[PDB]
This record gives C-alpha cells, sequence and structure tokens, in this order.
C-alpha cells in the first residue's frame, strides 16, 4: 500500500527540521546572524511536512475529491505558494550572502548583527506573502449547490495570469541572481590559479545548487508549458504535474541535511539526540 | 667563601625540615575520621548579571552584602546592585588591560589595576554626581596581580617584578616594601586582625609577612608548580593555596606545615580561584574546565559542583554574612548562587 | 515597587544603551600582538608596559601591542583573541637564531593561542647577503645541514641575485616553515615574509594575511568546511 | 655574593620559632568550625522566607 | 553647585510667562529636576517634575493641563511655561534637583526662587513652639497611610527653613543625616508618627521645619512648625 511507503517522506521531514532546531537552540556555539537565518528556512521547511503534504496524500487515497471541509480549500493553495517561495528565496539570500563574505571578508565580519537578520527574514517574507495573496481573493467558485469536490486545483481559464507572471517572481528572478552569484563566486575562490579548503567550499556549492536545480525546474517549465501552448495535449501534462510536484515537496526533507551536516558541531549535536 | 655560605644554608634547611618533622604526631584525616559528613549541597542560580562585553577578570563583594564591583577586558568597571540587578555606576578606565579589582571597607572608594603597573584610585561618593580618578599610585616595574584595601588611607599591591608594597593613599608613596620570592607574585590575603597577610607567586611556594615590622615569619613550600589563588581562614590561623597542578593545600602557622591536600584523579586542569565559607567547613574552588567545585575542608571529599559557565571560571568571592556565592567566568556573564 | 526603584531601573538602562553603543563602535578595529626577541628591529617594520600603535589602510584600523622579562607565559593569556601575533627575527646572525628558533616553539605550541596565526617577518636581509658575499661566515659551523641541503630548483627566485643567498634565504625560510607546519595542524597558519631595513610597503603584506585569516573564519562558519 | 649572607640570616630568622603539635591545631580548628555552624547559611539551606536572593 | 533661577514681575491674569532655572557646577544631565512653589504666607506646595533624559514628566494637578516643562542639556537650562495665570498662581518658585540610586540623597540642592504675581495628608499639630539654647527640641509629623514600604524603606524627608533663605535637607529617609548637618539632628518614628529631635539647640537652628513624604505621588508637604527665641 502506498500509504505506508510514502508517510516515510513525511516522518524524515519533521524529524530534520525539529532536530536542526534543537541544535540551534540548545548548543551555545552555534549562535550567530548566519546562523539565525537557518532557523527561518528550517520553520518553512516544517510546515510544508506538517500541514501541506498529509493534505496531498488524503486527496490521493480517497477519490482525488476533496474529503475536506469546503471552506479549506482556498486557504491551502497560498500556503503552499507561500511556503514554496519563502524556501526559494531563503536558498537565493544564502547564495548572495556567500558571495560577500568571501569577494569582500573584511567588511563582511564587520556588518553582521542580529538586525540584518531581522532585516533579511521580514524581507523574504514580506515577497513571499506579495506573491501568494492574490490566490484567496480570487478565490475558487462552484458550480453545483451541494459541492461533493470542488476539484481543488488552480484551473489555465482561470488562473492564467497569476501561472505566468507568478512564476517569474517566484522562481525565474531568483534562478537569474542564482547562476551569477554561482559562476562569480567559484570565480573568486578560484584565486589559487590533500584537498584545499576553498576546494571542499567549491564542492559544497555544487551539491546544493544542482540539487535545487532538479526538484523545481521539471515543475516550473511544465507550468510555462501548460499556460503558453495551446496545442500541446493537456491530458498527459496534467499526468506529469502530479509526480513533479512531489519531487518539490521531498526538497524539505533534503535541505535540513545538505546546509547543517557539512560542519562537525552540527554532526555532534545530531549525536545523542541533542 | 660562597661553599661555606651555601652549606651552612642546606645545613640550615635541613635543620628546619628535622624541627617540622619532629611536630608531625598525628594527621588531620585521623582526628576528624569520626566526623559526620556534610553530605552532598546543591545550589542554584539566582540572578545572572550581564551588560558585560568581553572577559571578566575579577571581582569584589561590598561590605553591606548588597553590592560588587566587577572588571572586565572591554574597559569597563561597573557597580551590581545584587539584590535587583540594577547599574549604579560604569566607570570607563585609561587602559583596557584590567587584572584585578577591590572595594573600600567604607564603601566609598575603588582600586584597580594591570599592565600599566599603576594602582588607580576612584572616588564613589563626591558632590556634582560623577565617579573621579583620585589617585594613581606608580612605583612597581611589573604589572599588579591584587590590591586589598586596609583602611581609607592605606592599601597593599602585589606586583610581577617579585615583590609587594604598602601605599599611604594620602601622600601617595611606598612605606614599606616585601621582597622576598624569586618568582612572579600572583596573589595576596589579608587577616581580620589586620596585622598579617599572605602571598602566593609563582615559585610554588607561599610566605607570611608582618605589615607594621615588615620581614617574613614562615615560608611554605608543598606545591609543584606555581600558585594562583590564595586565600585566608576566618580564624586566622591557617589558609589555603590552590595551584595549575590541580590541587589544594591548607596550610597552617603554628605547626608551620602543611596539613590537607585535596586532588582527584579525574581533574587535570588549573584553579583559578579559592574561597572559604563563613564558618570554615566549605572550600570554593574554580577550574579551568569550566565548573567550580566544593570540598569539606575537614575531610578532603567533594560535595558539590556548580556547572553554569560556558568558558573558563576566572573570580570567585562569598558574601560576608555567607548568604551567597558571586561567581564571574570569561563568557562576560557573572552569576549569584544560594 | 516605589518611585525611586523606577528611576534606578531607568537610570540603569540607559547605561546599557549607553555600554552597548560603545561595545558597537568599539568593534570595528583588528587587533595585532607585535612581539620580537631582540636585535630584530621590530620598531621599525611599520613606519606610520604597553606600547600602542595605530595604523590605517583601505579604510580598516588597526591597533597594535608592544609589551615591554623572560617568562612571559603569564601575560600572553590576555592576547587570546587579537587577529594575528607578528614575530620579527633578524636573519644577519647566526649565534642567536637557535634562540630565536625555541621561541618560535615555545609560542606556537601555547596552550592558549591554538586558534591564532602568526605573522614572520625575517629583517635584515641586506646584511644577510653582504655577509654571505663576503664569505666570512659559514653556516655548516652551526647548521652541519647545509652542506647537504636541496637546491631550490622548483622554486623561482627573485630577479636578480646570487644563488647563494637564495639557498640560504630559503634554507632559513624552511627551517621555520617545517617548525610551524610540526604541530598546529590546520587550525592556525604561518606567513613567511622577507623585509629589508628601510622597507616602504609592509602593511599591505599584514593586511592581506589577516584578509586570508577572515576569509577563512568565514568559510569555516558559513557551514561550507 | 652577597645575598648568600641575608639568606642565611633570615633561615636563622626563621628557625628558631615556637611550634605545637599538629593534633592540638586540628583540633581547635574543628571546634571552630563546629561552634559556628548553626550561623553558616551555605551549610544548612536557611527558609525561602528569609533569603534576600 | 549653583542653580539661578530668571523670570517674574506683574502679569495681568490671562497671560503667559516663562520662567528659567539656570545650572552651574555639577552634571545637569545625570540630575533629574523639580519645580516647587511657595505661597506669600503659606507653606511649599510641589509643582512639576521632569526626569533625566526627559522620560518621564509628572504634573500636578492644580496646574495640570496649562503648565509645560522642558529642558536643554547642552544649554544645562531648565524651562518652565505658563498659560492662562489666574489670581491664585501668586508665589515663589524654586527649583530642586534630584538623583535616584542605591543610597542617594535626593532634594539635596534648592535655587533660591523668583516670583510671580498676578492624596496623602500630612499634619502637623504644633504651629509655633518657644524655645531656648541649650535645650533640647522635638517636634512631631503625622502621615494618613503608612510611609513604610515592603523593601524596608520609609520614605520621610525633612527640611528646615531660615528667615530670608531657602530651605534645605536635613534628615532622608527617616533616619539618614545629610552632609554638611551636624550629629545634634536626628530623626526616628515608625508608620504614620514621625520625630525630629535636636539636641544642645543654639542660634542658627530658627525657621520652620517641613516633613515630606516620597511614597507616591503627589508629592505632599506639611503645614510647618516655627521655632522663635
Ligand atoms: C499540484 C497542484 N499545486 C498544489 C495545489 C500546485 O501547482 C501548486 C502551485 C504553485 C504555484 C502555482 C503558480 C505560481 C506559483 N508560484 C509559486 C507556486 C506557484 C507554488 C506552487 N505550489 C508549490 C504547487
Amino acid at each position: 500500500w502506498a500509504a505506508l511507503l510514502i508517510l516515510m517522506v513525511i516522518i524524515p521531514t519533521i524529524g530534520g527540521n525539529t532536530l536542526v532546531i534543537l541544535a540551534v537552540s540548545l548548543e551555545k556555539k552555534l549562535q550567530y546572524a548566519t546562523n539565525y537565518f537557518l532557523m527561518s528556512l528550517a520553520v518553512a521547511d516544517l510546515l510544508v511536512g506538517l500541514f501541506v503534504m498529509p493534505i496531498a496524500l488524503l486527496t490521493i487515497m480517497f477519490e482525488a475529491m476533496w474529503p475536506l471541509p469546503l471552506v479549506l480549500c482556498p486557504a491551502w493553495l497560498f500556503l503552499d505558494v507561500l511556503f514554496s517561495t519563502a524556501s526559494i528565496w531563503h536558498l537565493c539570500a544564502i547564495s548572495v550572502d556567500r558571495y560577500i563574505a568571501i569577494k569582500k571578508p573584511i567588511q563582511a565580519n564587520q556588518y553582521n548583527s542580529r538586525a540584518t537578520a531581522f532585516i533579511k527574514i521580514t524581507v523574504v517574507w514580506l515577497i513571499s506573502i506579495g506573491i501568494a495573496i492574490p490566490v484567496p481573493i480570487k478565490g475558487i467558485e462552484t458550480d453545483v449547490d451541494n459541492p461533493n469536490n470542488i476539484t481543488c486545483v488552480l484551473t489555465k481559464e482561470r488562473f492564467g495570469d497569476f501561472m505566468l507572471f507568478g512564476s517569474l517572481a517566484a522562481f525565474f528572478t531568483p534562478l537569474a541572481i542564482m547562476i551569477v552569484t554561482y559562476f562569480l563566486t567559484i570565480h573568486a575562490l578560484q584565486k589559487k590559479a590533500t584537498i584545499s579548503n576553498e576546494q571542499r567550499a567549491s564542492k559544497v556549492l555544487g551539491i546544493v545548487f544542482f540539487l535545487f536545480l532538479l526538484m523545481w525546474c521539471p515543475f516550473f517549465i511544465t507550468n510555462i508549458t501548460l499556460v503558453l501552448c495551446d496545442s500541446c495535449n493537456q491530458t498527459t501534462l496534467q499526468m506529469l504535474l502530479e509526480i513533479f510536484v512531489w519531487i518539490g515537496y521531498v526538497s524539505s526533507g533534503v535541505n535540513p541535511l545538505v546546509y547543517t551536516l557539512f560542519n562537525k558541531t552540527f554532526r555532534d549535536a545530531f549525536g545523542r539526540y541533542i | 667563601e660562597l661553599d661555606q655560605l651555601r652549606q651552612e644554608a642546606e645545613q640550615l634547611k635541613n635543620q628546619i625540615r628535622d624541627a617540622r618533622k619532629a611536630c608531625a604526631d598525628a594527621t588531620l584525616s585521623q582526628i576528624t575520621n569520626n566526623i559526620d559528613p556534610v553530605g552532598r549541597i546543591q545550589m542554584r542560580t539566582r540572578r545572572t548579571l550581564r551588560g558585560h562585553l568581553a572577559k571578566i577578570y575579577a571581582m569584589h563583594w561590598g561590605t553591606d552584602s548588597r553590592l560588587l564591583v566587577s572588571a572586565s577586558q572591554d574597559g569597563k568597571l561597573i557597580i551590581w546592585d545584587s539584590y535587583t540587578t540594577n547599574k549604579v555606576h560604569a566607570i570607563p578606565l585609561r587602559s583596557s588591560w584590567v587584572m584585578t579589582c577591590a572595594y573600600a571597607p567604607s564603601g566609598n572608594y575603588v582600586a584597580c589595576g594591570g599592565l600599566d603597573n599603576i594602582c588607580s584610585i576612584y572616588n564613589l561618593k563626591t558632590r556634582e554626581g560623577n565617579v573621579r580618578v583620585s589617585r594613581e599610585l606608580a612605583g612597581h616595574t611589573g604589572y599588579l596581580s591584587c590590591c586589598r584595601f586596609l583602611d581609607d588611607n592605606q592599601i597593599v599591591t602585589s606586583s610581577g617584578d617579585t615583590t609587594c608594597a604598602l601605599w599611604d593613599i594620602e601622600t601617595g608613596q611606598q612605606t614599606t616594601t616585601f621582597t622576598g620570592h624569586t618568582g612572579d607574585v600572583m596573589s595576596l590575603s589579608l587577616a581580620p586582625d589586620t596585622r598579617l597577610f599572605v602571598s602566593g607567586a609563582c615559585d610554588a611556594s607561599a610566605k607570611l609577612w608582618d605589615v607594621r615590622e615588615g620581614m617574613c615569619r614562615q615560608t611554605f613550600t608543598g606545591h609543584e608548580s606555581d600558585i594562583n589563588a590564595i586565600c585566608f581562614f576566618p580564624n586566622g590561623n591557617a589558609f589555603a593555596t590552590g595551584s595549575d597542578d590541580a590541587t589544594c593545600r591548607l596550610f597552617d602557622l603554628r605547626a608551620d606545615q602543611e596539613l590537607m591536600t585535596y586532588s582527584h584523579d579525574n581533574i587535570i586542569c588549573g584553579i583559578t580561584s579559592v574561597s572559604f565559607s563563613k564558618s570554615g567547613r566549605l572550600l570554593l574552588a574554580g577550574y579551568d574546565d569550566f565548573n567550580c567545585n566544593v570540598w569539606d575542608a575537614l575531610k578532603a571529599d567533594r560535595a558539590g559542583v556548580l556547572a553554569g559557565h560556558d568558558n573558563r571560571v576566572s573570580c570567585l568571592g562569598v558574601t560576608d554574612d555567607g548568604m551567597a556565592v558571586a561567581t564571574g567566568s570569561w563568557d562576560s556573564f557573572l552569576k549569584i548562587w544560594n | 515597587v516605589s518611585a525611586e526603584d523606577k528611576a534606578a531601573a531607568e537610570r540603569s538602562k540607559m547605561i546599557d544603551k549607553n555600554l552597548r553603543e560603545d561595545g558597537e563602535k568599539a568593534r570595528r578595529t583588528l587587533r595585532l600582538l607585535l612581539l620580537g626577541a631582540d636585535n630584530s628591529g621590530k620598531s621599525t617594520i611599520v613606519k606610520q608596559g604597553i606600547f600602542e600603535t595605530k595604523f590605517q589602510v583601505d579604510k580598516v584600523n588597526f591597533h597594535m601591542f608592544d609589551v615591554g622579562r623572560d617568562e612571559r607565559r603569564k601575560w600572553i593569556q590576555c592576547f587570546n583573541d587579537v587577529t594575528a601575533i607578528i614575530f620579527v627575527v633578524d636573519s644577519s646572525d647566526y649565534n642567536r637564531l637557535q634562540e630565536a628558533l625555541n621561541d618560535f616553539k615555545s609560542i606556537w605550541n601555547n596552550r592558549w593561542l591554538r586558534t591564532i596565526s602568526v605573522i614572520l617577518f625575517l629583517n635584515k636581509q641586506d646584511l644577510l647577503a653582504e655577509k654571505v658575499l663576503a664569505g666570512k661566515s659559514k653556516i655548516e659551523d652551526y647548521f652541519p645541514e647545509f652542506a647537504r641541503y636541496t637546491t631550490p630548483e622548483d622554486a623561482t627566485p627573485e630577479p636578480g641575485e646570487d644563488p647563494r643567498v637564495t639557498r640560504a634565504k630559503y634554507f632559513i625560510r624552511k627551517e621555520f616553515v617545517d617548525i610551524s607546519t610540526a604541530s598546529g595542524d590546520g587550525r592556525h597558519i604561518c606567513y613567511p615574509h622577507f623585509t629589508c631595513a628601510v622597507d616602504t610597503e609592509n602593511a599591505r603584506r599584514i593586511f592581506n594575511d589577516c584578509k586570508d585569516i577572515i576569509l577563512q573564519m568565514n568559510l569555516r562558519e558559513y557551514n561550507l568546511v | 655574593i652577597a645575598q648568600a649572607r641575608k639568606l642565611v640570616e633570615q633561615l636563622k630568622m626563621e628557625a628558631n620559632i615556637d611550634r605545637i603539635k599538629v593534633s592540638k591545631a586540628a583540633a581547635d580548628l574543628m571546634a571552630y568550625c563546629e561552634a559556628h555552624a548553626k550561623e553558616d547559611p551555605l551549610l544548612t539551606p536557611v527558609p525561602a522566607s528569609e533569603n534576600p536572593f | 553647585v549653583q542653580l539661578v533661577e530668571s523670570g517674574g514681575g506683574l502679569v495681568q491674569p490671562g497671560g503667559s510667562r516663562k520662567l528659567s532655572c539656570s545650572a552651574s557646577g555639577f552634571a545637569f544631565s545625570s540630575f533629574g529636576m523639580h519645580w516647587v512653589r511657595q505661597a506669600p504666607e503659606k507653606g511649599l506646595e510641589w509643582v512639576a517634575y521632569i526626569s533625566s533624559g526627559s522620560g518621564t514628566i509628572y504634573y500636578a494637578d492644580t496646574v495640570k493641563g496649562r503648565f509645560t516643562i522642558s529642558r536643554d542639556d547642552p544649554k544645562n537650562t531648565l524651562f518652565l511655561q505658563m498659560t492662562s495665570l489666574r489670581s491664585e498662581d501668586t508665589a515663589m518658585y524654586y527649583c530642586v534637583r534630584s538623583i535616584y540610586y542605591y543610597g542617594s540623597s535626593p532634594f539635596d540642592f534648592w535655587g533660591q526662587g523668583t516670583t510671580l504675581t498676578v492624596d496623602i495628608v500630612m499634619t502637623q499639630a504644633t504651629s509655633s513652639v518657644p524655645v531656648t539654647p541649650g535645650e533640647s527640641v522635638s517636634i512631631s509629623c503625622r502621615s494618613s497611610k503608612s510611609l513604610l514600604h515592603s523593601n524596608g524603606n520609609t520614605y520621610l524627608y525633612w527640611f528646615l527653613q531660615r528667615p530670608g533663605q531657602s530651605p534645605q535637607l536635613l534628615i532622608y529617609r527617616m533616619s539618614n543625616l545629610a552632609s554638611g548637618v551636624p550629629d545634634r539632628f536626628s530623626g526616628s518614628g515608625s508608620g504614620t508618627a514621625f520625630t525630629l529631635t535636636i539636641s544642645r539647640l543654639e542660634a542658627e537652628d530658627v525657621g520652620v521645619y517641613y516633613c515630606m513624604q516620597h511614597l507616591e505621588y503627589p508629592l505632599t508637604f506639611g503645614a510647618g512648625t516655627k521655632l522663635e527665641l
């Protein structure tokens, strides 16, 4: 049965995202400015695996027909949009911050404090809210007086100008920065024209970029294709936007493990279960 | 003639050793064998005083058991009201390198010193509502390690040029100099009667001086390395000293020899500060292992561990009425335990 | 809570605000500890009981401390958080070179300096070149291994010099580098440099070394290593 | 050269010092410790009403 | 330590005025300030209070809504602005300094004052008592409610006003003796009953004695006891 096989994707997400928070909170040698921006990312992924993912399993197990009370459909949508956008913009701000700390390292260590973390967190979450809020305004309506299931999905005819410019502000603008920053940072670390410590970092800056550019590109490319192609078959394109979204969802169980365990202190904290 | 003098010195040292050995008939361990142990003590933190932005080097309790003073590497001297955790006074220091601080028994003066080889005395109670530098005593060659007020006009200091001095604050010049040590002097401890004091230095020895006469009376050598902290029994006939050999020792004055040693196989780090309780039954020591230990003075067994600091423990003090213990460390936080 | 207690609390809050402002203002400078045995010209390294020195480069401020008799272990515990330790040694003479090597051993393997980097200056290079060209004294008298020492074939010498000067200076630098890499692993690195009596530029090298050290710290703390 | 005379004189001054047995000093120390046991708040916890902290 | 007050004269009712208090001789920024007033033939009445840093301002109910406080620290000046003056505002105004920490002595210095013309009750039963040199004198002050706090501090203050002179502090917190005061002045008592004792009375001790409370705002004074030869 698929249920027992798929809760082995929900359990690790919660486990890892709680372990990261416990490790940062208790241990006092991991409490600095850049590690305060990582809990903001870790909480956005824990909420994905606790409120977004089980509902998806419920909508798969029964009939693909909404079993929940009929007033929660327009709320889950912007929850998904907001949490995903927050994760993406977190992963972009981390890259830009890493670039700054390498090109101008003295000034990057003199303008770091708790106020900057608050400013960054606020800006990221304001952007995420500003991208997701047009979903419950233009809410989903029902034609049947007694709605057995509203078929809680965004549609092309209704949500057509949002699937185009909502993807250019949630994925395609962050991707442009993450391309000019990976290729201008590996240039600055290659100033040395066993393995050096600027060679272990230049490999940990590729495992994360490749993982990011493997779990979200399918979804957004298929979305833009569905919007801008009027001749493609729409039935097969919908069977494709049902396994690609889960690939994006499982990214939340990967983030707390590739941004955290490359440091020995975090591995030690994870040992003995914090 | 040098060989004859050296031989005479060796013979006299042997005579002193034999005289000390002749006075040892029973040990303190046997006489205190049939004594009820203090059991296990447990102290919890009550107040956490924060505001320092660097390592804390020393602290001193007030005579009213409520106010204290703290010194840190950031260059500030802060007076704390323990009960309400309010800051009464903050004094900026000319030199950021400070190693000791003191509080006047009258409560209207404070003292500071460090690597500038100058002892600065500040006046607390004055008109126009500010703290001003009252005196700057100079004349030492090395850094100052400790300073203790004798009265409102006399102070005692120990420096890193293997010497101690007694200063008259009004005149500003030394009146007595004590020069017996061969290594850096690290700690000094006064006496309740304000007539004698002990000094511990880096030559693995301690000396008992006379304030009026100015001559050394007794010397004690029982350590394998330099000793960092020295205390004084409330009775006035004994003292305790801790070294970086992970060992504390209790020394007598009338018997002129060691009494008891405190050490364990699990401790290998040094000892930074020591202090005594009101009745003398408890000996509190600070270690480099980020922990503080409580020893039974009459039985040499641990009875409690204070563990609340995440850096090196620097300074330890016990209230006059014996109601609280203040510990300051290298994590910019100092705490009160009860 | 009485009115006087409220006023005392307000005074405490103002004191806290001033302390925080002072601490924030005092965090923008770098601190260096300059020390040398003797006869090394450490007082003239930067042209621009505690001696203090200011110098600023590229809008970055450096404060250098020179303390000035045998056992320095007691007062060296204070300098456990400085940016770097600048060790200056005169390579012109060879009678007291072993004392400098022993001093570098003692400083490098200090308990309280396990995470502090050392910038090494090898001063008085002109005197060394003049002495080695004169041919009066010989290194083999003091160091036997100089007779059988591999030439710096792989390395590139500076443009214009006698090979003997290059061999001598490379031997001295190797002697210091080997003792540096003997312990400390990658926790702290040493940066050797060659300086003369009158060098126009010396703060730029310290600036570059500090930039590299801070880069390594940033790589360590950004969860990259 | 002349420091040996001072050292031997100081050792002579230290040598002729009246000393008592260890047992008497230990007994006096423990008698003092036991006589002030009831006035030690750290040795025996005080009631919360009388605790200023 | 000097405080000089400026501003005054005959003012028609309904006018506006601005009184100034300039300080010279102490750290003005570390002291809170008070404005007090005295009627031509009556006692002392509290008027207004400004704190250090201008974070707390208190006014009296009689002058609420038409009196304004200000302070300038770089210029070391205190300003009191008066609008809609009436016939009950004719008095002499005093500028007082006070500092608050553990062990401080507020109300330690008083200014000379300037003239202007247009809840807890403290009772002093006696009005005038004849005295002779070298004789002990005891004066009593009563309070409506207890002035003792849970922290152990009893908030009572004593002041002396000589003929043609500003009042000065004598005893603060009912037990402590101020600086520059002879030891022959003593104070004692309990809740709602306090006594000031003078032993070996001599000259320059004649005047009016005032007892003041500092438990809660507004601050209230007593009627005053007069000592005459
Ligand atoms: C399989 C069906 N679901 C869930 C109901 C989606 O397609 C969600 C729709 C999203 C979506 C649409 C259009 C624009 C956008 N920006 C950001 C997102 C977004 C998030 C994105 N979530 C992750 C999936």
